[PDB]
């Protein structure tokens, strides 16, 4: 469910909170090529942007437009401090592995993947 | 402090050599050879035995010594070319008694203790093991006699090995071997057991 | 990017900044680092990597020609040393010139200039490492000093000032007709070799060194064998003292001693020995008596080894026993030397218990001989334990216990230099495993000193260098493979470890070394072998006396942080004694005074009592200074004092003997006072000219005090401490000769700077500087510290230094009474007579009832009374001077009552500015009540006008002022407390005294003082608004602005007849620094009490002389501010500017009333009862709410001020109004500027009805609730109720013109929204309007304000300083040229700097920023505001344009904006809206106006599912900080499209179907299955929803 969440969320975008780094892994398994990874940024992000490529970036604020689809069509968006033209399948993924801004966690599909009494509880069950 | 993800992907095992007193002898003497002279085999021998029982009172660690101390096979070793050095060029073999026991004390099995009384308790268990009369008593039931003029050093070492091999460890050892009365081992397992109680107390509340 | 790439690529050239010829120079490396960092791509990649390839190469070239020029411009000996080598750097030379050339007028070519240059560095690498190959203690010193050493070969010099280095123990060399004959130790002992080093001109520096420390070696062998040979002979020791050097007569001593005692031990005989013994000591006291300095040092050393013989030997007779005997001597070290070895060197070894080490014969010096205790000679022995098995020593214990100096006491005693790495953080790698190998090249032992101080990693690394050392030193290997090198291993040497745990060694070192503990030193034996050594008669006694009374200070005092009675105070006390054993003999009196003059100034006050006490228990029991000290503070004024005189002698004394003394006391007690009189007496009384210096430290930087190496030119900068040493040291002038010079820190102790003043204090008088400069400290360069307090100082320094303690104050009241009258007196037929007349004025009888009666009263900002009587005083010979033109033509009884007014004033208000109002009141009637009734009584309003009684309601005027005038906020309404504090602010400012203004935020502290100076003709003000990162440029540009230098040497106004003064608000606002100090306000200090300071490029002392200083601070209560230390604010007083009555508020309030009705006069009867409305409320607002309840609940006139100003826009921009509807309108801007901040909507209402019981009090009336007003003109020309209907209609026509224009988001519109959105367009309508917003996120705050802002056509824009700066430039150009009303928006995403904040601060304090606004900025905006039309007049344009075209609204979540919202400044403009989370009605109505879009109901039950959703998230939020609506809306979202999605796909489905079915009509089946399927659809539908 965690990642049919993920792939249900065409609005906002999702949260990566996963230290075990496994979430990561098996979304650029699915991917493949279309796969880059961040942590001159702004540069890249654009080059990306006007390429067509889907992002991620660890270590979760110049990202407003980009995250609030505030896109000029004449389809442009503004991000930084220059227009960028939009290809139209740009895609966003946010990773983190620390278990957060206020202005981002309302905005961002926040998941929780963590192992605790309740998880040893469901697993003993299902073994 | 180890590393994290070193000591989960691996079986960590915890291991307690066994603290007997004879056990540790036996070890010295295997790991000892002898090469000069009886004398000075004789000597080695009484260090070791000394070695011995300070390794054993090193574990008790309120009552018999003050804090966790950690010897280990150099110590002995220096006080060992220390033995073989004074019975080396000493050879009028009148002993300096004197000589060894405060250099042992104060010096070698001296060197990592900052406290007085524990100085001062080693410097007893130093009298008693080296107190130079014409009979040793050890411990209250196996003597060591002293050599004569007439062996070399296979002989010596078969017979002192002999005198090893035919008292068995005690079992009430941990106070009769180290001159320790009772009351005060009975008190360290006291508040060995108060302390593994009051854990289980605690743990027992969730 | 290509193009400013290649332009900026093109444009590239050098600055010619360097010296002489050169290279030129290029300074801004990181600039075009980050500019500079297919086939087109792959050549633009391929150039950027020739480009970096070139920018290594000039950065290694510029490091490397820095030490080109170093060693090759200046001197050619260094590249003309070697054939080859000279041959290799003349190549050197032809390519740098060549390289130069092509650099003035490729890139592959330059990469073959960087192959050479690091091929020339590797060679020059392996010629440094040839020459220590040949000579391994040239490799004790870095590069630089080889080069040095190698340059002044036929020089023949500078080797002898590293010959304190390479070999330890020697000072400098001696030779004559250009030949050798001996070396001068550190202490100054000739040396004699065996032969003179005849020299020649080709010679290199490290073969005739080789053949100097060789012939040392056999020369002192020489005088060692010669010596033991005349002792040999019979001949006394006493004579042949003076013949040999201390290494050869302390060494054939003790082997004769050895020989002596084995021979007297083979029998049983000591009497005749230790005779002998005694007999050679007291002669050689005897020799002390009348030596000379040589031959005192070592008649001392000597006595140290024959005391140490005498202890053995007395130890030995004790011996009852033989065995025993050999105990004792076998334990003790033993010298033997050997007969038939030919080998010279090799001809001694030591014997110590039973093992044997090798003599290296090199020479010690003579250093204070460690005196033999026990425990010295247990450490001896286990050291030589450690070392007999080729393993290395550790030593651990206690904090100076005597490790280090024992280990270099062993190096000593087996005559080795041992190198002691001083162990601290800023060494690092390369250097000290550099010295490690080269203690393994030539095998000289080395010591560690505090090995545990070190970080990780350089401990990791020496710890594995250490271990590779000691393991080929167990093995015998002769070649270690470390520092990827094979270097050599000597046998003799060894390595040394030292740490004090409560860490332990590391477990690699603990493998293979042994521990050992020395933590009581024998401090008795210590202490009675130098007092013998002394000459003292009585040794053993004194001594125990000594240690007693050492044990009974360490244990019965209190125990300070600065207190130590160990060991080392004992030994400086002893050392202390010598200079009173030549006057008062040798005896208890000489130990007792040498103890009164070294432990009594570090003690307090009960530690004192305690000292004195304990003194006379255990011990029983000159004027000329005394004389000059009372003539020296008699004519300047200082009364002296019994205490004063005490403190003043204890510090003569104490500076008689030590160079390094630090003044400790509570701020304000005399500390500059005494050492400026005991200064001036000494140079009246040893006639020596005095020279002081009083130096801020915190205020001052590191750079700006030492210097360091620039950043691109890597030129070196002389500080001001260099400078002032280079001063000193150089003495060109000559005055430095004689002159005394004083260097004083009047500032608080920091540990970061007394790390670098350590360079200053220790031993050798050498500093520590970057560039190389080695400089010597003159016995003249005394360095003082005066401080407040020892939070900080480290008890490295509170012994190693000079403590002077003032627990209490040195002076009373009366005397600093009457020197503050003699120095107001002299800083001026009648001055006599009026001099007399103040002095009898001060009746000290009632004055004292006065100062205990005043010092109960809470004092804001609290200030003891010793400080307050400066101020009083000044302010009294202030207003007599101003007063002392009609004093002559009146009767006595006149000038009695107008004196005791004026000093009653005085002390008012100089001991009551610091409490409330009332307690003022309580203070004069105490005053009234202790003066008596017979004089004039000073009453609360009184005041004396030309000559007699007046009163301040006479002058006060009744303005009758414009109606317009209160939109400007400069304005001043009068009244009788303003004139009041006017009054007396004015004769503060007059009296040369400081100011700083107190009291809760809202009294108006610079509004009043804006009030008072502008009024002024006489000063002008410079405000400042501070930050939380306040530094000392920013007054430097505030004062640059408006004054001038001049010769600078002083600083002065621009005017020459306007006194300036400065402002500054908000001084509890500035931070601490990470040691508890801040530098602005010690820098005002520094201005304010000094009149001067000195400039951080410079160094120069600007003098000040027409600058006062004013100060305008919430008190450190509220959160956000920090106290200051008393020093600042002793210097200044204190102005509780507190909260006017009532009353007051009332009478400003009905004048603003009456201003306000100016406009429509039709209502100008009713101006009193608003005023009286106004107050009700306000007090009760007072009385009722707490900031307890929240963070924001601050109140103060300054929403009165927002609400006169939002009635008079409200009536200047709307119709003609009744009665009822002026109620309405107000109740409706009351409600807006005091119901938006509340706790909730029960609070607005009990505000509502609060508002109703006083207006129906005042004026005698429906519903005027919140949601029943309405106020606008979006809809009508002017502002009046408009309809609701209309209204939305309105809106949503310009929504729907949004959404089919620009952008068309998923908005809803409802009566909430619709308030918020009316709210913020009353805000940006309004000039200077700003608003907070309190609300969660995805609430659409930013999207109301976007709408808003088309709405009323504001321009849009989208908000590192620098960058900010430029958009506000260009910004505000485009404001001025184009009317630009532009709305800017900031989040607390935006912000991440405070100093965004400070400026907002500073701007909406003012309407603008003066700082940002100067020069080529001020110019332009000058001119192009004359093209869109006097200096003042454009610029008040600028603030009344930028006031009316400048909004800005932030967005906060949590309500680190907490002291912003409860800043003053921050409060007065900007309106809190508390946005909130949703209500139930307001997330019922957004999802009943959303669910509507998609047709949902086929199966009421909207309400239903809405109520579900709402509920769940409220027991989500109960059972799981404003609830956050996210969920709600990207729930409902989700939702919709969801529904949306499925409907159209069971559409189709169904639709497919009914084809099938169609199509069909074994048939018997497939009509049962659509059936069933038809049958099971309605509830598979609804189990769908
Ligand atoms: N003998 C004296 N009689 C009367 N007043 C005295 C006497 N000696 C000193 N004072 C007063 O003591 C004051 C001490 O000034 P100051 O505040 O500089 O002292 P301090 O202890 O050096 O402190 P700091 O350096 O922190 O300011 C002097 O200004 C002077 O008025
Ligand atoms: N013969 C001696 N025996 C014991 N202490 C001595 C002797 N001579 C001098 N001292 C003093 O003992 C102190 C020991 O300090 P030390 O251990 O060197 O400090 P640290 O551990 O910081 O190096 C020294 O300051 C020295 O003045
Ligand atoms: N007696 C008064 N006369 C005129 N204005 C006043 C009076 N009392 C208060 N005010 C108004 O209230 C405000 C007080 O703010 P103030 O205390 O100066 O804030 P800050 O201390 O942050 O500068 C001033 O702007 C002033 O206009
Ligand atoms: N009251 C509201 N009505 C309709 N949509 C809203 C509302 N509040 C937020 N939104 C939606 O949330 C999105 C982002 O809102 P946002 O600007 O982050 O809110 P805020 O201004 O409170 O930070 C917008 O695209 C908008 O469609």
């Amino acid at each position: 469910e965690n990642m049919s969440i993920v792939m249900n969320s065409q609005d906002a975008v999702p949260f990566l909170l996963d230290p075990s780094s496994h979430m990561i892994t098996v979304i650029s398994n699915y991917y493949g090529n279309k796969t880059v990874l961040l942590s001159g940024f702004v540069k890249r992000l654009e080059n990306a942007v006007r390429f067509g490529s889907v992002v991620i970036i660890q270590d979760g604020p110049i990202i407003s437009r980009l995250i609030s689809r505030e896109f000029n069509h004449a389809v442009t968006v503004e991000i930084g401090d220059h227009e960028v033209d939009v290809s139209g399948d740009f895609k966003l993924f946010i990773h983190s592995c620390d278990p957060i801004p206020i202005f981002l966690r309302s905005r961002v599909r926040l998941v929780h993947f963590v192992t605790n009494k309740e998880s040893i509880e469901t697993r003993i069950f299902d073994i | 402090k180890l590393p994290a993800p070193l000591l989960q992907r691996t079986d960590r095992v915890v291991y307690e050599d066994i603290p007997g007193i004879l056990d540790t002898v036996k070890d010295l003497w295997g790991s000892q050879f002898f090469i000069s002279g009886v004398w000075s085999v004789y000597c080695t021998f009484l260090l070791s035995w000394f070695h011995a029982l300070i390794t054993a009172r090193t574990r008790l660690v309120p009552h018999g010594f003050s804090k966790k101390y950690y010897f280990n096979d150099c110590d002995f070793q220096f006080a060992s070319v220390y033995l073989e050095n004074v019975l080396a060029t000493n050879s009028t073999n009148n002993i300096p008694w004197a000589q060894v026991r405060d250099h042992i004390a104060t010096i070698v099995y001296g060197g990592k203790i900052d406290e007085e009384k524990d100085l001062e308790v080693v410097a007893k268990l130093c009298a008693h093991v080296f107190c130079g009369s014409d009979n040793l008593q050890i411990v209250p039931g196996v003597r060591i006699p002293q050599p004569l003029l007439q062996q070399s050093e296979e002989e010596e070492r078969a017979r002192l090995t002999a005198i090893l091999s035919n008292t068995i460890e005690p079992a009430d050892s941990l106070s009769s071997w180290l001159q320790l009365p009772r009351e005060s081992i009975l008190d360290y397992e006291r508040l060995q057991a108060k302390e593994v109680a009051s854990s289980t107390e605690q743990l027992l509340q969730e | 990017s290509l193009n400013r790439i290649k332009k900026f690529w093109k444009e590239a050239q050098y600055e010619v900044i360097e010296h002489s010829s050169g290279l030129k120079l290029v300074r801004e490396w990181d600039v075009l680092e980050q500019a500079c960092k297919e086939q087109d791509c792959l050549d633009l990649e391929s150039k950027l990597t020739k480009l970096s390839e070139i920018q290594v190469n000039w950065v290694e070239v510029q490091f490397y020609w820095l030490d080109l020029y170093g060693i090759l411009g200046e001197n050619l000996d260094i590249q003309n040393f070697l054939p080859l080598e000279t041959s290799k750097f003349k190549s050197l030379t032809s390519e740098y010139k060549m390289i130069t050339t092509r650099a003035f007028q490729f890139d592959t070519t330059l990469k073959l200039t960087i192959d050479s240059l690091k091929m020339i560095k590797s060679s020059l690498s392996t010629f440094l490492e040839r020459q220590r190959r040949q000579f391994p203690r040239f490799y004790f010193l870095g590069n630089d000093d080889l080069l040095k050493i190698i340059g002044s070969g036929k020089h023949h010099d500078q080797v002898s000032k590293f010959m304190k280095k390479m070999f330890g123990s020697i000072e400098s060399i001696i030779f004559f007709e250009d030949s050798i004959t001996g070396v001068r130790s550190v202490e100054g002992e000739v040396l004699n070799l065996n032969e003179k080093i005849e020299l020649k001109d080709s010679i290199q520096a490290q073969e005739w060194l080789n053949i100097l420390d060789t012939e040392i070696k056999l020369s002192v062998f020489t005088q060692f064998r010669d010596c033991l040979g005349q002792l040999k002979d019979g001949t006394d020791i006493e004579v042949v003292v003076s013949k040999y050097i201390f290494q050869a007569i302390l060494l054939s001593a003790q082997v004769m001693w050895t020989e002596l005692v084995e021979k007297c031990l083979q029998t049983n005989e000591f009497s005749k020995y230790w005779k002998e013994v005694d007999m050679k000591i007291k002669g050689l006291l005897d020799k002390l008596n009348k030596s000379s300095d040589n031959v005192k040092k070592k008649i001392e050393a000597l006595l140290v080894e024959y005391l140490h013989f005498n202890n053995v030997i007395g130890q030995l007779k004790n011996c009852s026993t033989k065995e025993e005997a050999r105990l004792l001597w076998a334990k003790v070290q033993k010298f033997y030397q050997k007969n038939d070895t030919l080998d010279d060197l090799n001809s001694v070894f030591i014997s110590q218990s039973g093992y044997l080490l090798q003599y290296k014969f090199e020479y010690i010096g003579i250093p204070e001989r460690l005196i033999y205790t026990p425990l010295l000679l247990v450490g001896f022995a286990t050291l030589t334990d450690s070392l007999h098995q080729k393993y290395g020593g550790c030593f651990f214990g206690p904090a100076g216990t005597g490790k280090t100096e024992t280990v270099k006491a062993f190096g000593q005693n087996l005559g080795r230099v041992v190198v002691v790495f001083n162990c601290d953080d800023s060494f690092d790698y390369q250097v000290l495993s550099r010295l490690l190998v080269g203690i393994t090249q030539i095998g000289a032992w080395g010591c560690f000193d505090e090995f545990n101080r070190l970080d990780e990693k350089v401990l990791s690394a020496v710890s594995a260098n250490i271990q590779q050392i000691q393991n080929g030193l167990q093995v015998g290997k002769s070649h270690i493979t470390l520092l990827e090198e094979e270097t050599p291993l000597s046998p003799h040497t060894a390595v040394f470890i030292t740490l004090n745990p409560g860490s332990e060694l590391p477990e690699n070192l603990k493998k293979s070394f042994r521990e050992f503990s020395m933590k009581s030193p024998q401090s008795g034996t210590i202490a009675e072998m130098i007092l013998q050594i002394m000459g003292f008669e009585d040794s053993k006694s004194l001594a125990s006396k000594i240690v007693h009374f050492l044990e009974l200070l360490s244990s019965k005092c209190s125990s300070m942080n600065h207190y130590h009675f160990g060991l080392r105070t004992l030994k400086g006390v002893l050392r202390n004694c010598s200079p009173l054993v030549s006057e008062f003999g040798e005896g208890e009196k000489t130990v007792v005074e040498s103890l009164k003059r070294v432990i009594l100034p570090s003690l307090g006050d009960t530690d004192e009592l305690v000292f004195k006490d304990e003194l006379s228990k255990i011990f029983d029991s000159s004027k000329a200074i005394v004389q000059c000290l009372k003539d020296a503070g008699q004519r300047s004024g200082f009364s002296m004092s019994e205490e004063f005189l005490k403190k003043c002698m204890q510090f003569y004394y104490m500076q008689k003997t030590q160079q390094a003394l630090i003044l400790v006391g509570k701020a304000g007690c005399g500390k500059t006072a005494t050492w400026k009189t005991v200064i001036d007496a000494m140079a009246i009384f040893d006639g020596h000219a005095n020279v002081v210096y009083v130096i801020d430290t915190k205020v001052l930087t590191k750079e700006s005090l030492y210097g360091s190496m620039l950043k691109a030119t890597l030129e070196w900068r002389d500080g001001l401490f260099t400078s002032i040493l280079r001063r000193v040291n150089d003495d060109i002038t000559g005055t430095f000769k004689n002159s005394r010079i004083w260097v004083v820190f009047d500032s608080d102790l920091d540990p970061e700077y007394v790390e670098a003043m350590n360079s200053v204090l220790d031993d050798n008088k050498i500093l520590t500087l970057p560039n190389g400069e080695r400089l010597p400290i003159p016995p003249n360069f005394r360095i003082l510290f005066e401080t407040d307090n020892l939070d900080h100082t480290t008890p490295a320094t509170i012994t190693r230094c000079g403590l002077l303690w003032f627990s209490t104050d040195v002076c009373s009241i009366s005397s600093k009474i009457d020197h503050l009258l003699n120095k107001s007196y002299e800083a001026l037929f009648e001055l006599d007579k009026l001099k007399d007349l103040i002095s009898d004025s001060f009746d000290m009888a009632s004055l004292t009832n006065i100062f205990t009666c005043s010092n109960d009263l809470v004092h804001i900002l609290g200030v003891r009374t010793f400080n307050k009587l400066e101020t009083a005083v000044q302010l009294a010979v202030h207003l007599i001077s101003s007063y002392r033109q009609w004093f002559q033509n009146l009767d006595d009884k006149s000038l009695k009552d107008v004196i005791t007014l004026l000093i009653k004033r005085s002390l008012l208000y100089a001991l009551a500015g610091d409490s409330t109002g009332e307690s003022q009141r309580a203070f004069i009637q105490t005053i009234n009540t202790y003066f008596g009734h017979d004089s004039q009584e000073l009453s609360d309003y009184s005041t004396i006008v030309i000559l007699s009684f007046s009163s301040f309601c006479s002058e006060i005027p009744s303005v009758s002022l414009e109606a317009h005038e209160v939109m400007r906020p400069d304005i001043v309404i009068p009244t009788i407390d303003t004139i009041k504090h006017e009054k007396i602010f004015y004769d503060l400012l007059n009296s040369k005294r400081g100011i700083i203004l107190c009291g809760p935020p809202g009294s108006g502290k610079t509004m009043i003082m804006n009030n008072a100076l502008r009024n002024s003709s006489l000063y002008d003000v410079v405000g400042i608004n501070f930050s939380k990162d306040t530094t000392t440029e920013h007054i430097l540009s505030a004062l640059h602005r408006h004054t001038n230098y001049v010769t600078g040497l002083t600083l002065l106004p621009k005017s020459d007849i306007k006194n300036l003064v400065l402002f500054c608000d908000e001084i509890n606002l500035p931070k601490l620094d990470k040691y508890g100090s801040q530098n602005v306000v010690l820098f005002l200090r520094q201005l304010m009490e000094k009149q001067g300071f000195w400039k951080t490029p410079e160094n120069k002392w600007v003098t000040i002389e027409r600058i006062h200083i004013v100060g305008a601070c919430n008190p450190p209560t509220d959160p956000g501010r920090i106290p200051m230390s008393e020093r600042f604010t002793r210097h200044a007083a204190i102005l509780y500017l507190g909260y006017p009555s009532g009353k007051s508020l009332s009478q400003i309030y009905e004048i603003y009333y009456k201003a306000i009705f100016k406009l429509v006069p039709e209502f100008r009867s009713y101006t009193e009862p608003f005023a009286r409305a106004s107050v009700h409320l306000y007090n009760e607002c007072k009385a009722r709410y707490s900031t307890g309840l929240q963070s924001h609940y601050l109140f103060s006139p300054r929403e009165l001020t927002r609400l006169v100003r939002g009635v008079y826009t409200a009536i200047n921009t709307g119709p003609r109004q009744t009665l009822r509807s002026l109620i309405r309108l107000w109740a409706y801007e009351a409600w807006r500027i005091f119901a938006d901040r509340l706790v909730g909507v029960k609070e607005k209402n009990s505000f509502e009805q609060l508002l109703y019981e006083t207006v129906d009090k005042y004026l005698p009336l429906g519903n005027i609730s919140s949601t029943s007003l309405l106020f606008s003109g979006l809809l009508s020309l002017d502002f009046k109720e408009v309809n609701k209907t209309d209204l939305v209609n309105f809106i949503e026509e310009r929504f729907k013109t949004f959404c089919d224009e620009e952008l068309e988001v998923p908005m809803v519109i409802h009566e909430s929204m619709v308030d918020h959105i009316l709210r913020i367009d009353r805000a940006l309508k309004q000039v200077q309007g700003h608003m907070m917003l309190i609300g969660a996120s995805r609430t659409g705050k930013t999207i109301l304000t976007r709408f808003v802002a088309w709405l009323n056509g504001l321009k849009i824009v989208q908000p590192n300083l620098s960058d900010f700066d430029m958009i506000l430039k260009k910004a505000i150009s485009d404001c001025s040229l184009k009317e630009s009303r532009t709305c800017l928006i900031i989040d607390e995403s935006n912000i991440l700097e405070t100093a965004f904040l400070e400026r907002m601060n500073t701007l909406l304090a003012n309407a603008d920023i003066p700082d940002l606004f100067q020069g080529e900025e001020y110019d332009k905006l000058l001119n192009n505001l004359r093209n869109k039309t006097t200096e003042q007049e454009l610029y008040d344009w600028f603030v009344g344009e930028i006031a009316k075209n400048l909004h800005v609204v932030f967005t906060i979540c949590d309500p680190k904006s907490s002291a912003m919202i409860s800043s003053p400044a921050l409060f007065n403009r900007c309106i809190i809206n508390w946005m909130g989370d949703w209500d139930t009605k307001t997330m019922s109505q957004v999802a009943n106006n959303m669910v509507d879009v998609v047709p949902m109901e086929f199966t009421t039950i909207r309400d239903a599912v809405v109520n579900i959703l709402i509920h769940f998230d409220r027991n989500f939020y109960q059972k799981m900080n404003p609830r956050s609506p996210g969920y709600f809306i990207d729930g409902l979202r989700a939702l919709v499209k969801l529904v949306t999605a499925k409907y159209q796909d069971l559409q189709e489905n169904q639709r497919f179907v009914n084809v099938g079915l169609e199509k069909l009509n074994s048939l018997t089946f497939e009509k049962e299955r659509w059936l069933n399927t038809t049958k099971q659809f309605s509830k598979t539908s609804q189990e769908l929803i």
